[PDB]
RNA sequence: CGCCGUUCCGAAGGGACGGGCGAUGGCCUCCGUUGCCCUCAGCCGAUCGAAAGGGAGUCGGGUUCAGAUCCCCGAAUCCG
RNA sequence: CCCGGUGAGGCGGGGGGGCGAGCCGGGCUCUCGCUUCUGGCGCCAAGCGCCCGGCCGGCCGGGCGCGACCCGCUCCGGGG
């Protein structure tokens, strides 16, 4: 095996993998962002009421730290409703307003009847 | 009494150099196998205008006698040296201008 | 046996010591400032200072410069009185093994 | 276009149909091909030169 | 048969003329630190002047004597791990229903009998890390007429006991049968280690200049020796 | 305490195609996976530094008491 | 110990090849070892030798040496 290159490079040797012998901590810790956690309550605000009315959409106070990801996710598990499309805008407040915009055959006005907002 | 103007010069950070346009050092072709025993021929790309310096720096491009390459190198050009010349250097270069030998 | 190596250690200026001691000064000289050993290059002192040849004993060899301390003040420029203008002779109070 | 745009385009859209296709005038090229021949054919008379003044010398 | 496709082309590899091939270049390679460090300290062993009490641990025993060496030396290891307790057990059952003659190892044991004058051959390994270990070893040996000789290699000398290294090794007492070899061999030793002590406490070791500057200095005396050559006719 | 230093006293790449060996999941056909060697690899220095530098890609009309190239409608567009 | 350079890339001897001074095909002094008309291309092997590996001397597919002289103790130099 001839040197062709002047250059010695560090040669590379094998690297295992972690195999621990007893995990750090006991057990994995609950998801705190839960689908509850994740929306807190909703707006009842003529602001928010002519969205719903007119752009079909509802206005949720939703936990800071959730994606618009989450949110749609979240609202098809506590709703059970499709969904259009999520925009979120952090208020001066502090808390993260978020228009849902339900999906076209969905009726805004007709799952906050149910829900209780109306 | 205040560090005289002299002696603020030796730290920096006002009287450093203004090397922002400027486009390398200019240094001669680094001795090889060749250069040391034959002759390397290069070719000029083009003569340029280095700034905060009265004399004018020539891209030499010669080609890697290692590898598939063609290396560049910044000379200082002599008078005469126009662009597409060829210019040889090494031991056994001949002798005209702008032919760096031994 | 390891009075044999002490009785040795301290003909640094003969022939051999001076010959070992400067092959050692070289090599170390070209390592960092700060390398652990293999294993203890006098096993006699070593002893004598407490080392037992087992596991947990290990052996930093360290180099220091030479020359005293040189007090870290601007060109010149300690302000006080005369008594306290020297900076190049003065000594350190802790040795230069105590610092290694 | 700008630079990033070229991704875009098809590559009919951004190379003529020629050897050295957009990336060199065709002068350039035609002038280059020229001298390529020349030079390898000066080479190859100077290489019969030199066997034919090894044949006498 | 021959094919008129398969033509030969001949690469040229003069200056300039073609890329050069992908030579060898195990001499001019950068090496890391500790490489070049031990490479350089071997010549350290060639240029400084080594007293001869360290150049005294080159003049080594020989390849054809380390064999019957090691063969005497391969009957009388210490026991293992296991026939330890295979002893402890059969001694067990001994006890239910002398010593053997064996190596000896260790510095602190060796010359410590040296000084009881127990042992009758003493092997030295020749490459001690802290050369300050074995340095006296020759001389004490000398001095009480001990028959030593050094071996090289402590690895080899480490596998004769059951350990990774070892430093020096000691036969006591051999064997009936064994005590003929080892008077054959202890002759052969002395004759070349204790008999010549003199001419072995002054020889000087290194102290030779690389073939580069050595080559560089037998040319200018060839050149003033053919001067002489030359000039007178 | 730390300071100097940014390629300088350094074994500074954990990457890629192909091949061989080995395993895996399924139309176990044929691709994909990861384990081991073989081959190949330059770089130039971790990282930070611009809401005016560089930087692909959205426009019309409607609408609020306060928001619109952001919401509604209608037309597009980039990247993966 | 210091300095400069480089991706520490051909250093020192020895051998092998060609030109000229010479003695009468054989030993020495020498030197060279392949690039100067042009603003072109130039890597990732051709070739010869040796072996092996599957299907039927014939298809297929690998490896080693030469090509690309041998031997060496500092990477080369310059200081010291
Ligand atoms: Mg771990
Ligand atoms: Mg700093
Ligand atoms: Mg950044
Ligand atoms: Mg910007």
């Amino acid at each position: 095996k001839i040197r062709t290159s002047p250059t010695f490079r560090r040669p590379k040797t094998l690297r295992l993998r972690r195999q621990p012998k007893y995990p750090r901590k006991s057990a994995p810790r609950r998801n705190k962002l839960d689908h509850y956690a994740i929306i807190k309550f909703p707006l009842t605000t003529e602001s928010a009421m002519k969205k719903i009315e007119d752009n079909n959409t509802l206005v949720f106070i939703v936990d800071v730290k959730a994606n618009k990801h989450q949110i749609k996710q979240a609202v098809k598990k506590l709703y059970d409703i499709d969904v259009a499309k999520v925009n979120t805008l952090i208020r001066p407040d502090g808390e993260k307003k978020a228009y849902v915009r339900l999906a076209p055959d969905y009726d805004a006005l007709d799952v906050a009847n149910k829900i209780g907002i109306i | 009494g205040r560090v005289i103007r002299g002696q603020r010069k030796g730290a920096g950070s006002v009287f450093r150099a203004h090397v922002k346009h400027r486009k390398g050092a200019a240094r001669l072709r680094a001795v090889d196998f060749a250069e040391r025993h034959g002759y390397i021929k290069g070719i000029v790309k083009d003569i340029i205008h280095d700034p905060g310096r009265g004399a004018p720096l020539a891209k030499v491009v010669f080609r890697d006698p290692y590898r598939f390459k063609k290396r560049t190198e910044l000379f200082i050009a002599a008078e005469g040296i126009h662009t597409g010349q060829f210019v040889y250097c090494g031991k056994k270069a001949q002798l005209n201008i702008g032919n760096v030998l031994p | 046996g390891y009075k044999y190596i002490q009785e040795l250690w301290r003909k640094k200026q003969s022939d051999v010591m001076r010959f070992l001691l400067r092959v050692r000064c070289w090599q170390y000289r070209q390592l960092s400032a700060l390398h652990r050993a293999p294993r203890p290059t006098r096993p006699d002192k070593a002893r004598r200072l407490g080392y037992k040849a087992k596991q947990g004993y290990v052996i930093y060899r360290i180099r220091v410069r030479r020359g005293g301390r040189k007090r870290p003040v601007p060109k010149g420029a300690t302000y006080g009185k005369p008594v306290h203008h020297g900076v190049n002779q003065l000594k350190f109070a802790r040795s230069l093994q105590s610092v290694a | 276009v700008r630079p990033k745009v070229l991704m875009r385009l098809s590559k009919t859209k951004k190379h003529v149909s020629r050897a050295y296709g957009g990336s060199m005038c065709a002068k350039c090229v035609r002038d280059r091909i020229k001298r390529a021949f020349l030079i390898e054919e000066q080479k190859i008379v100077v290489k019969v030169l030199k066997a034919q003044a090894q044949s006498q010398k | 048969v021959v094919n008129p496709l398969f033509e030969k082309r001949p690469k040229n590899f003069g200056i300039g003329q073609d890329i050069q091939p992908k030579r060898d270049l195990t001499r001019f390679v950068k090496w890391p630190r500790y490489i070049r460090l031990q490479r350089q300290r071997a010549i350290l062993y060639k240029r400084l002047k080594v007293p001869p009490a360290i150049n005294q641990f080159t003049q080594v025993l020989d390849r054809q004597t380390a064999t019957q060496l090691l063969k005497l030396a391969h009957k009388y290891r210490p026991e293992t791990k296991q026939e330890k307790k295979q002893r402890l057990l059969a001694r067990a059952e001994k006890k239910a229903a002398k010593r053997p003659p064996v190596l000896r190892a260790g510095v602190n044991t060796v010359t410590t009998l040296v000084e009881n004058k127990k042992a009758q051959l003493v092997v030295i390994a020749h490459d001690v890390d802290p050369i300050e270990l074995v340095v006296f070893l020759p001389a004490l040996c000398r001095k009480m007429g001990v028959p030593y000789c050094i071996l090289k290699g402590k690895a080899r000398l480490g596998r004769l006991v059951h350990r990774k290294t070892c430093t020096t090794v000691a036969f006591t007492q051999v064997n009936s049968e064994d005590k003929g070899a080892l008077a054959k061999l202890v002759e052969a030793i002395r004759t070349n280690y204790n008999d010549r002590y003199d001419e072995i406490r002054r020889h000087w070791g290194g102290n030779v200049l690389g073939p580069k500057s050595v080559a560089r200095i037998a040319k200018l005396e060839k050149a003033k020796a053919k001067e002489l050559a030359t000039k007178l006719g």
